[PDB]
C-alpha cells in the first residue's frame, strides 16, 4: 500500500457524502445500492462511517462527467480512464467523478459500478495506488470475479495505517497476496506459454522469462476474464500453439487470450471415470504427443495426438515415479526432467536415469 | 498577508485505468 505525502487523512470519523447525477445505464437504485456497498467495504473495517447527504454540500461529492466536465482533468470516453478521485480535503478534496461515457453495470459487463467506486473512494480516504496486484488499490481494473466481494489485505492494512480498526469486521481474512519468497510456499499449477513459466497459485499467477529472475505478478482474471480464480492444473501443447487449464471437472482449451470452441468440455471426454473429481496436475510430452494427468495417487497417460487414453491407465504414481510421495501439486517437464511439486518440496525427476536427481524448495522455480 | 490559499488544489488526484486491449488476436 501507498498513503499521499504529509499522510492526508479526515480527521472526522462520520462523513457525508452525495450522488449529484447518475449514469444512465443504472437505476436509481441500483447506482445507490453500489456507492453504500462501495463505502461499506472501507468502513467494514475502519472507525469510519458514512451518511448519504440527500442536497446541498457532503465530503465526498459524487458525479458522472463526460469528457472534460468540470476540472482540469478530462475523461477520455469509452475506456481507458474510468474515474478519479481527490485526496482528502476542503472541497475539491474527497470528491470523486466516474466516467460516463462508460457502460457502467452491476454485472460482468460494461465496468462495475461498484468496483471501481470501492477503488475510488479509496483515493478519497487517503490510500494512494498500490504496487501489489493483488490490492484493490491497483492502478489497473480488472473485474475480480462474479463471486463476493473481499477486501485485500494489503487494502486493509492501509487503510487501518490511517484509522483502523473498528470493532466488529464482519470477516477478518482477508486475501493476502502470495509471497514468492516464502520456503512454505506451495504451487497449485505451472506451464510453459511462449516460452516464459507460468506459474499459478490461487487468483494469481507469476509469468517468468528465462530471461528474467523477478517474475511479474498477473492476476488470473486479467488475462482470462472467464478463467476460475484458483485453478487445479495447466499443460501446455507448445507446436500447436495452445495451453490447457483444469478446474474441478471442467477443463478449458486457450490460444493466447481465448478460448476455443467449445470449451469448457468435462474431463469425461478425456476418458477419465466419474469417480475422478479433479486433475491434480498436468505435463505434456511435445516428443511423443501424449501428456501425463495426475489425481490422487494415481497417474494417466492420454495420447493428446490421437486424442485416447493410454491402454494399462491408471497407474500409481508411486510405482511410474517412486519417491516423491503420493500426491502431484503441480508439474511441469524440461530437457528430460520432470519437476514434480509435493507441498513446499521440489523434486527434479530424470527421465533419463530414471529416478530424482536433486531434491529442493518449491519456491526456488521463483529464483529465491 | 500574503492571502492565498497555500493548498489551493491537489496534484495528489489520481485516476484508475483499463487499457483498450482487444480480444481474438491469435
Ligand atoms: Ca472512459
Ligand atoms: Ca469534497
Ligand atoms: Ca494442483
Ligand atoms: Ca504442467
Ligand atoms: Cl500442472
Ligand atoms: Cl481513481
Ligand atoms: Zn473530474
Ligand atoms: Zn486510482
Amino acid at each position: 500500500y501507498n498513503v499521499f505525502p504529509r499522510t492526508l487523512k479526515w480527521s472526522k470519523m462520520n462523513l457525508t457524502y452525495r450522488i449529484v447525477n447518475y449514469t444512465p445505464d443504472m437505476t436509481h437504485s441500483e447506482v445507490e445500492k453500489a456507492f453504500k456497498k462501495a463505502f461499506k467495504v472501507w468502513s467494514d473495517v475502519t472507525p469510519l462511517n458514512f451518511t448519504r447527504l440527500h442536497d446541498g454540500i457532503a465530503d465526498i461529492m459524487i458525479s458522472f462527467g463526460i469528457k472534460e466536465h468540470g476540472d482540469f482533468y478530462p475523461f477520455d470516453g469509452p475506456s481507458g480512464l474510468l474515474a478519479h478521485a481527490f485526496p482528502p480535503g476542503p472541497n475539491y478534496g474527497g470528491d470523486a467523478h466516474f466516467d460516463d461515457d462508460e457502460t457502467w453495470t452491476s454485472s460482468s459487463k460494461g465496468y462495475n459500478l461498484f468496483l471501481v467506486a470501492a477503488h475510488a473512494f479509496g483515493h478519497s480516504l487517503g490510500l494512494d495506488h498500490s504496487k501489489d496486484p493483488g490490492a484493490l488499490m491497483f492502478p489497473i481494473y480488472t473485474y475480480t470475479g462474479k463471486s463476493h466481494f473481499m477486501l485485500p489485505d494489503d487494502d486493509v492494512q492501509g487503510i487501518q495505517s490511517l484509522y483502523g480498526p473498528g470493532d466488529e469486521d464482519p470477516n477478518p481474512k482477508h486475501p493476502k497476496t502470495p509471497d514468492k519468497c516464502d520456503p512454505s510456499l506451495s504451487l497449485d499449477a505451472i506451464t510453459s506459454l511462449r516460452g516464459e513459466t507460468m506459474i499459478f497459485k490461487d487468483r494469481f499467477f507469476w509469468r517468468l522469462h528465462p530471461q528474467q529472475v523477478d517474475a511479474e505478478l498477473f492476476l488470473t482474471k486479467s488475462f482470462w476474464p472467464e478463467l476460475p480464480n484458483r485453478i487445479d492444473a495447466a499443460y501446455e501443447h507448445p507446436s500447436h500453439d495452445l495451453i490447457f487449464i483444469f478446474r474441478g471437472r471442467k477443463f478449458w482449451a486457450l490460444n493466447g487470450y481465448d478460448i476455443l470452441e467449445g470449451y469448457p468440455k468435462k474431463i469425461s471426454e478425456l476418458g477419465l471415470p466419474k469417480e475422478v473429481k479433479k486433475i491434480s496436475a498436468a505435463v505434456h510430452f511435445e516428443d511423443t504427443g501424449k501428456t501425463l494427468l495426475f489425481s490422487g495417487n494415481q497417474v494417466w497417460r492420454y495420447d493428446d495426438t490421437n486424442h485416447i487414453m493410454d491402454k494399462d491407465y491408471p497407474r500409481l504414481i508411486e510405482e511410474d515415479f517412486p519417491g516423491i510421495g503420493d500426491k502431484v501439486d503441480a508439474v511441469y517437464e524440461k530437457n528430460g526432467y520432470i519437476y514434480f511439486f509435493n507441498g513446499p518440496i521440489q523434486f527434479e525427476y530424470s527421465i533419463w536415469s530414471n529416478r530424482i536427481v536433486r531434491v529442493m524448495p518449491a519456491n526456488s522455480i521463483l529464483w529465491c | 498577508g500574503g492571502d492565498e490559499d497555500d493548498l489551493s488544489e491537489e496534484d495528489l488526484q489520481f485516476a484508475e485505468r483499463y487499457l483498450r486491449s482487444y480480444y481474438h488476436p491469435t
